[PDB]
């Protein structure tokens, strides 16, 4: 029982760790989220039609 | 709507002005309306497999274009039914026919819709209160055994708008309505479901319990499971002889599923005389097997394209038995039979065979017909685990190993109880070959066994070492001679000759060994084996001493025991109960102990 | 191998003769 | 009943080995009779094979020789094969098409039969328990035939199966504690085949009781499909609906077989194994499975099929899907024609599936399973003596062996062994059995009860 | 994706579904309230029911994640309230007390597998009785099984069920042992009911679990089975007389057993 | 010794469950995030097209890329009743483009009887004359499909590079 | 990137079995990648298997089953199939197609891989060397693996070659005197192994390492043929540009197999050599050869895979192209099986071509080498002094022999009776080796130099 209680904190510093990789991970996004979005949207929005490769006249 | 015939060639029919038609939909050929599956599109004709007699189908002939596949009345009558490939109640059209012969596109109601069902719906229902695909909201007092749980059909959801009250309703009543999205749907007792789509369920579970058939050796060496799937030769003797109809009169299932795919004429008479004269003791009562069994029987001579949905209906019949919560043994009499149909309509269908002539995609059949197994969470709100538990038989061109679907099993099929020619010819039944055969359920069973039986696995295990001894010691045997055999060595092949005569073989027919409980299998293979190890012991003992011993002299001093040992398999359960069955095998075990300590 | 190759010969010319 | 005026089509498109494939055809239908005028004159018959919209592929049954494009007029009767019946077919010989051949006239039909018969509901379909005791020892005491059961004779070139089929038509009967009538259907017999059968059963005096369908060697190779349909429809009409306990006979399956793949082959459909159809199993299970009893009855239709297998092959594909389908089979065996015993039946390859609801008490007696069982068991360990025998020497055998040995030799000397005009009766059979089965101790006789052991091994 | 072998919209049904069903089973088990405990543990599912929505606004709500979608959690969590309510209705006459309801959850709850529980495997036992008992015709197997079952329902209602109580164990074995033992073993059975009521500690077992008529009934098929082979009027009589018993006793067995003795000697 | 070596066993066995569980967790999160941010690029694609000339321009490149991805000899544009005017303006604009690039000549009608869903972000779908090949130029289907293939570029970026990776190739 | 829109066309021709014949494409892409969308809605994928004119012949992945034409759409992606690839994919259970099965979110891409991969340069590919230990004795002092070798294990139905590879999986690491991976593929694996794999890989705490690709029996055999590719292209990315050691387990090849002579079929391709395809060595080479080291990288690909070999017959074509691609094999075998050995590996015809290059000093031992070849040598005695005493009798036996069948069961019983989780470093089975040599005295192991008994023989 008292080494099932150990694990259980271990069990809580997993979850620990999973929390502070979740904030790590939603810190590093906020930190280039706006640099992204815009590219990829400045890339949606550039179209550049072509008609396929292999098509001859 | 409908098209018209351009061809026929043998079931292969060609019709032309289909369209929109979908693959493997239903169509009806003729003006007598034979049942057809269009199973290739070419624009705007459609190849369809015709499910009965194509002579007399002329050119220009009506198509009617149904637009569901092929698909089974799931719902109350199906216990005690005996169907054709198709669904087909072959008992209701004699009844409508007043004739032997089944007529040509015949079209009788698969569930009755004429006879009264005591319906009593789920009480905590109620007007507006959601329900699912799975959910019983009402239970049809079929007969004394089965209560048949009226699923809601999956892929169906919403609100109750009305559910009927106890009562006794038809097959064709509306008893459950229930909105969803604003369209209501309306529900009676019978839901039609196709046969080559999964039933599904909320989780297959592992399967962890045995399907205790009657043999010994099966029960004992090569174990199998609910939810399980195992492979079984269709060798004379065996299989049909004793097998299936101890499956059906006692084991853990609760819903037995036979389908006969491609059985000969008099045999299938035979079952379905056989069958509905078998009785079990339920609840202190004996009553009748086909309370609870239904027959999907084929004969050689009825349509392929029937003989090869044959196997589908059954196990669709299966699913929906399991998803009500029960554990349904299914058998099928040969998927060879299936194969050789399967093959068949390949070259009608001018297909390129894989080898020896059978289609390419046979194995993906054989594993969608049998992954079909195993013990699932059912679907549905109220909390049940079902269980499916197919048994195939394979009967390969004079007994080959190396047949294609023989082979295709194998690399399903986790239990296989290969057959023993030699066996066969001495007249030794069961003709399990125990060397070839196996069973991977063995691991999984470990819980079950370390729990209920915890000396079993060691009795198991002693015993195939055993049998492997003296399978290896035989060829030295009639090689070279008996003579240079070690007092070991004797051990080990006497022991093997009687595990082998009086613990592995076993009499079906006989009132005693018609079904051999596991308490009775796992005490026999304890006293053997403790003879085994008590004897060796000596031996080995004696061994670089004086007062040497020896299996003769062994035999000699107790051939009583031997006998009595021999005799164990003469135990009769019925009258016999299991306490006085224990008790004398725990006797002989107490007079091998003194006789071996006199010897001592 | 044989009879399999001459299948697919006549199925092919069957087909060329439908086009 | 068809009252509208036949088509006829000189518009013959071509001809192929059997195959007339005709163009121009109004709405054809399939499995059709077509009747075709050579422009000789000389009148033939052909069935539908296949229909595509305006064309049909019909099949003479008579050949194709002779025919021309341009010329031939092949007239459509707008029905299926619907061959006349009549009780006073017995007593009659005809030719594979049903046509006499006897000098009598043409069948004034009882009723019109479609010859690819009326399929039985299963359910109403009567296991056969009755015994046939055939007389013959080798089949009655360890393959017993069940009356309406389905079981072929096994055989090869050269062996005597017609003989073995000659005695159980004139030996069948039941068992004593109704006279079985003849239905017989020969495809590609020789003329000496023919001969000796019809001489049979007119020298037994059954002919009046019997009921010939020859389709010699020289005949027609495509007639021999429609034969046996023809005699089982016959069969049928005299069984179902005359009352009358059938024997049907097929001599040859394997000719039947040959002309399923020649058609197949004309018709460049994709072959089975060896050639043959890839239906062959569906045609040769709707000829077998046509025995049995029903409900409501009285008659019967037992079936005795003849195959010649290739090679003295048993994994043939003709063997093999007749097995799978009939139930059981009687095995000739070259070495024992050879060795010059008759029957030549090796009982370890042949079984009967129904043997095992037939025999028994009340049936027969209590002991004959029992008996079957430890004659066969000890033939086949006598077999493996042999065998072994035959390698190390017998100077090296035991006791035991030598006791097999002599079981072996004394079971084809006076089991099967047997003359051909002898009828055992089951009882005779037993009591050779036992004789045999005294050889060896009640020790080594592991698959007899001791409760019958007891009652039988000390007399 | 499919989630757990079944497509998105047809998991996403079995969540509401679940839902549903759980707030029925609550509904049934606790329509006035009492079991807070329990309603605070599944106030998370028994909102959407509570409060009225709809099918599809519930469906919707799953498919965003606001309702509680895991559909493994959810039938887990289902799978307790349904034994407990088996439980409960398996003794619906003899309705239990709050506490040991909870006890009861808390012990459900805390298992690891409720499935293959031995509280699982005791109430299919139970509910196998129950369902034998439901339509059953009167025999004297059918009345001692259902004066079995009565108070194997009152032990059960009194010590739970994750309590291996002997006595709940026995009667377990004897009931399922009388359930399986044929019809036609008469003498069986009347062994086993009668080696029941000798071997319960009280001395009338039966004195409130069961109504006076089918104790009266249950007295009446006792003194019938001791009145063949009566070597007295006199002893039928005394038989009679004894038949006064309101309900059956551990001395009036003994009662009959001395009037056996009796008979063994006169005969 | 049985019992405690069953007991750490099953100790290993939750604790293995509870480490796969936390790392599904986390990638549940990541992709929760990438989600995120592709609903925003939605909602501001949504915005963007409120910028009439802006979404002129779009709305040419994109019925002209529906033309030469179909080339077919007639094509029924399918377009938002609220943008109508925009399509027919792109649509005038696309047939002399068109024609010069392919040398083809070609008719596109715009579909007046059968819009797309109001609630669509914008674009086009380009029929072929019988509507049996279809291009779909929305901007819902060109956010999806260039966003997923720039997930590597944007799982960089949000999350930046794997410092295990030594080769690109 | 590819930016233009995609085409959806409604032009289907016809449907054959697994094929959608769709017409009019524009520029149809071989093995380009297709989502069609049914009549009711359900969504299946598919490939283009045949490209002509303006057809595509599209192999739905999922039956064609409720397709029709007039009604069906499919879209064509316009590219072939490529497979996202990450790190992260490393603690994850993906089907045959990468679609988790986890209940985990869709792999966000490190890149976007095409799975049939490109040949490893020969001249760029370097000899493996050192070792790669899987924890079982009898394949790390007898069979041990290189880093960059392709060893297969050959088992019959039956034998335990999944449990064997599962504890691979578990237990396989280097030899360690984080930069190794696992790729698991499992092909044509029943429910029941699936679901044995999934279960045992996340609850022995070792799928940090391991990626999971399971292609159960019923799903589509055109995802069990992409399977091992997907498989082997996650390998390729965490081993030549991760620079991790990867071991791909690539399970029932023979699956595989049958899932290419499928496909071969669905192409109309006449069967080959024992009905496979003639092409199935190309393919199986193209698996194998993804694997071994390279110049300039520090990752490497082991691959061990599994066959069923059916009948047990090595001359199967499936074994036998393995034995002609691969550098040794690991017999399973069915006697030690049934006498009950965990794991019935069997050494005397197993065989490790690169074990040379996997052992030695600084790589497992100085003694490896030598204690391997020794317990070979005395094994092989050991079984024929077996046979000589099953002739001569355990008396007229010399000491020696005594002794060499005194290893020879404790050689079965300590060395390859391991049990399923019992992970040995090689170091433990090379003192379990040397505890087994030490029966004999030093002079009758003959195969160690005097160099290497003198110093590992002692205590």
């Amino acid at each position: 029982q008292a080494a099932m209680g150990s694990q259980g904190n271990l069990s809580a510093e997993v979850e620990q760790a999973t929390r502070r990789q979740v904030q790590g991970m939603q810190s590093s996004q906020q930190r280039n989220r706006e640099r992204v979005l815009t590219q990829l949207l400045g890339m949606v929005c550039d179209v550049r039609p072509q008609v396929h490769p292999n098509y001859r006249i | 709507t409908f098209g018209y015939v351009h061809g026929v060639s043998g079931p292969v029919v060609t019709a032309c002005d289909m369209a929109g038609a979908a693959m493997y939909e239903l169509v009806r050929v003729g003006h007598s309306e034979l049942v057809g599956e269009i199973i290739r599109l070419e624009g705007d004709m459609a190849t369809i497999q015709v499910y009965e007699e194509t002579s007399g189908v002329s050119v220009g002939d009506p198509v009617l274009r149904t637009g569901k596949p092929l698909s089974v009345e799931l719902g109350p009558g199906i216990m005690g039914a005996i169907f054709d490939g198709i669904q087909r109640p072959l008992s209701d059209i004699s009844s409508q026919t007043q004739s032997i012969y089944i007529p040509r596109g015949v079209n009788v109601s698969a569930l009755s819709r004429d006879i009264k069902w005591e319906f009593i719906p789920s009480k905590n229902l109620r007007v507006g209160s959601h329900i699912t695909g799975g959910d019983i909201y009402g239970i049809v007092n079929e007969n004394s055994l089965i209560k048949h749980k009226i699923m809601l059909p999956p892929r169906s959801r919403g609100s109750v708008t009305y559910i009927a009250p106890p009562g006794n309703y038809d097959a064709s009543d509306v008893v459950l309505e229930l909105e969803f999205e604003g369209v209501k749907e309306k529900l009676s007792m019978v839901q039609v479901w196709p046969v080559r789509q999964v039933r599904p369920v909320t989780e297959k579970l592992p399967a962890n319990h045995p399907l205790l058939t009657g043999q010994r050796v099966l029960d004992a060496l090569f174990p199998c499971v609910q939810g399980g799937t195992t492979a079984i030769p269709g060798a004379f003797g065996c299989g049909k002889t004793v097998i299936s109809q101890s499956l059906s009169k006692y084991s853990n299932s609760d819903v037995i599923i036979y389908v006969g795919c491609g059985e000969r004429g008099n045999e299938m008479s035979e079952v379905l005389r056989d069958f509905p004269e078998l009785t079990m003791e339920v609840d202190g009562k004996v009553e009748s097997i086909m309370k609870r069994t239904a027959l999907v029987a084929n004969t050689s001579n009825m349509p392929v394209a029937a003989r090869e949905a044959s196997i589908y209906t059954g196990i669709t019949l299966s699913e929906y038995f399991r998803d009500m919560g029960y554990h349904v043994s299914m058998m099928a009499d040969s998927t060879s039979r299936w194969a050789e149909a399967l093959r068949e309509i390949s070259g009608r269908l001018a297909e390129m065979p894989a080898d020896s002539g059978y289609p390419a995609y046979l194995g993906a059949r054989l594993a969608s017909f049998y992954e079909r197994a195993g013990r699932v969470k059912c679907l549905g709100n109220p909390e049940r685990e079902g269980s499916v538990s197919i048994v195939g038989a394979v009967s390969p061109p004079g007994g080959d190993f190396s047949d294609p679907v023989t082979s295709a099993t194998l690399g399903i099929v986790q239990v296989f109880w290969g057959l023993d020619k030699k066996l066969a010819q001495r007249k030794h039944f069961p003709s399990v070959n125990w060397l070839i055969s196996y069973s991977k359920y063995m691991r999984a069973l470990d819980e079950y066994y370390d729990k209920h039986f915890t000396e079993f696995v060691p009795l198991r295990t002693k015993a195939k070492e055993i049998l492997q001894e003296e399978e290896d010691l035989a060829e030295i045997v009639q090689l070279v001679g008996k003579a240079s055999l070690a007092e070991t060595d004797k051990i080990t092949l006497e022991v093997a000759k009687l595990i082998k005569d009086d613990f592995l073989q076993q009499n079906g027919y006989t009132p005693y060994d018609r079904f051999c409980p596991f308490y009775k299998t796992v005490g026999m293979l304890s006293n053997m084996i403790s003879f085994y190890d008590m004897a060796r012991r000596a031996v080995e003992t004696t061994a670089q001493s004086d007062n040497k011993i020896t299996w003769s002299i062994i035999r000699e001093h107790m051939g009583e025991i031997l006998y009595k040992l021999s005799s164990m398999k003469f135990k009769d359960p019925v009258k016999d109960g299991e306490a006085k069955i224990k008790a004398d095998y725990a006797q002989l075990l107490e007079d091998m102990q003194n006789a071996f300590r006199s010897l001592e | 191998f044989y009879r399999l190759k001459k299948i697919q010969e006549k199925k092919k010319i069957i087909k060329e003769k439908s086009e | 009943y068809l009252s509208q005026p036949r088509l006829t089509y000189k518009t013959v498109s071509g001809v192929n080995g059997p195959l007339v494939i005709l163009d121009h055809v109004k709405f054809p239908r399939y499995a059709e009779i077509v009747h075709l005028t050579l422009p000789d004159g000389t009148k033939r018959s052909g069935q539908v094979l296949e229909v595509s919209g305006s064309k049909a592929v019909v099949q003479v049954f008579e050949g194709t020789s002779g025919i021309d494009a341009k010329k031939t007029s092949c007239e459509f009767t707008g029905d299926i094969l619907r061959t006349p019946v009549s009780e006073d077919m017995l007593g009659r010989v005809f030719n594979g098409s049903g046509k006499p051949i006897d000098r009598g006239p043409v069948v004034l039909a009882e009723d019109f039969l479609d010859i690819m018969g009326q399929p039985i509901n299963p359910q109403c379909r009567i296991y056969p328990e009755e015994m046939i005791q055939t007389g013959i020892s080798a089949i009655d005491g360890m393959n017993s035939i069940a009356r309406g059961q389905k079981i072929p004779i096994f055989s090869a070139a050269g062996l005597p199966h017609n003989e073995i089929a000659a005695q159980i038509c004139r030996q069948a009967g039941l068992v004593k504690k109704e006279n079985f009538a003849i239905v017989f259907a020969a495809m590609g017999v020789n003329m000496e085949t023919a001969r000796f059968f019809k001489s049979d059963f007119e020298e037994n005096g059954s002919m009046d009781n019997v009921c010939l369908f020859l389709n010699l060697a020289n005949d027609p190779t495509i007639e021999r499909i429609i034969t046996p349909r023809l005699a089982l429809t016959t069969a049928e009409f005299l069984a179902y609906q005359c009352e009358k306990h059938v024997l049907v006979i097929l001599t040859d399956m394997s000719s039947y077989a040959e002309a399923l793949r020649e058609v197949s082959a004309a018709r460049e459909e994709v072959p089975g194994r060896r050639g043959f159809p890839g239906y062959m199993y569906t045609d040769l299970a709707t000829i077998y499975e046509r025995a049995g009893r029903v409900e409501g009855r009285n008659g019967s239709i037992t079936q005795i099929p003849i195959l010649t297998m290739p090679n003295d092959d048993i994994t043939h594909p003709i063997p093999d899907l007749t097995g799978y389908i009939t139930e059981g089979q009687i095995y000739v065996d070259r070495q024992l024609h050879n060795r010059q015993i008759y029957p030549p039946i090796n009982v370890l390859p042949s079984l009967s599936r129904l043997m095992k609801s037939a025999i028994g008490e009340g049936m027969t007696r209590k002991d004959h399973a029992d008996v079957s069982n430890q004659l066969y068991a000890c033939y086949a360990i006598g077999k493996d003596v042999q065998a072994m025998k035959a390698v190390v020497g017998e100077e090296a055998l035991t006791s035991d062996d030598l006791l097999y040995l002599e079981f072996l030799q004394k079971f084809e000397k006076n089991f099967i062994t047997q003359g051909p005009y002898e009828n055992r009766t089951v009882y005779e059979t037993l009591d050779i059995g036992w004789q045999l089965l005294r050889i060896f101790p009640k020790e080594m006789l592991k698959r007899i009860p001791q409760s019958t052991l007891s009652e039988f091994y000390p007399r | 994706i499919k989630m757990g072998g079944l497509t998105s919209e047809q998991y996403h049904s079995q969540v509401v579904g679940k839902i549903g069903y759980i707030a029925r089973c609550m509904q049934t088990i606790d329509p006035e309230n009492n079991l807070k405990k329990i309603r605070e543990d599944y106030q998370d599912v028994l909102i959407w029911a509570e409060k009225n929505y709809r099918f599809e606004e519930i469906l919707e709500a799953s498919k965003s994640g606001k309702c509680p979608n895991d559909l493994d959690a959810l039938s887990r969590r289902s799978l307790i309230l349904q034994e407990l309510l088996r439980l409960v209705s398996s003794i619906s006459p003899f309705k239990m007390k709050l506490d040991l309801i909870e006890s009861q959850y808390e012990k459900m709850k805390q298992h690891v597998n409720l499935w293959k529980s031995d509280y699982h495997v005791k109430l299919n036992q139970l509910n196998q009785l129950t369902d034998y008992l439901k339509n059953a015709a009167p025999t004297p197997k059918n009345n001692f099984l259902r004066a079995m079952t009565s108070v194997l329902q009152m032990q059960i209602a009194q010590y739970g069920i994750t309590e291996d109580n002997e006595g709940i164990n026995q009667l377990f074995k004897l009931g399922l042992h009388l359930l399986a033992m044929a019809n036609e073993k008469i003498d069986e059975q009347y062994h086993l009911f009668k080696g029941y009521v000798k071997d319960q500690p009280e001395e009338s077992p039966f004195e409130g679990i069961l109504p006076a008529e089918d104790q009266k009934i249950l007295v009446k098929t006792m003194i019938d089975y001791a009145m063949p082979k009566l070597s007295s009027k006199v002893l039928q009589d005394k038989l009679s007389a004894l038949s006064s018993s309101d309900v059956l006793t551990k001395t009036l067995l003994d009662s009959i057993d001395r009037i056996v003795k009796e008979n063994e000697k006169l005969n | 010794e049985k019992k405690e070596k069953q007991i750490e066993q099953q100790k290993k066995i939750q604790m293995s469950n509870l480490m796969n569980q936390a790392r599904l967790k986390v990638l549940r999160a990541r992709d929760d995030l990438i989600t995120d941010l592709l609903n925003e690029a939605k909602q501001r694609l949504s915005k963007v097209v409120k910028d009439t000339t802006r979404y002129q321009v779009l709305l040419d490149g994109l019925v002209l890329q529906g033309l030469y991805q179909l080339l077919e000899p007639r094509m029924i544009v399918r377009c938002r009743k609220q943008d109508f005017p925009l399509v027919k303006a792109a649509v005038q604009k696309a047939i002399p483009m068109y024609k010069i690039a392919t040398k083809k000549d070609v008719d596109v009608q715009i579909d007046l009887e059968a819009y797309l869903p109001e609630d669509i972000a914008g674009g086009v779908e380009i029929y072929n004359g019988d509507r049996k090949i279809k291009v779909s130029n929305t901007l819902e289907s060109r956010l999806d499909l260039i966003a997923q293939q720039m997930m590597p570029e944007v799982r960089g970026a949000l999350f930046g590079a794997n410092a295990n990776r030594k080769f690109l190739d």
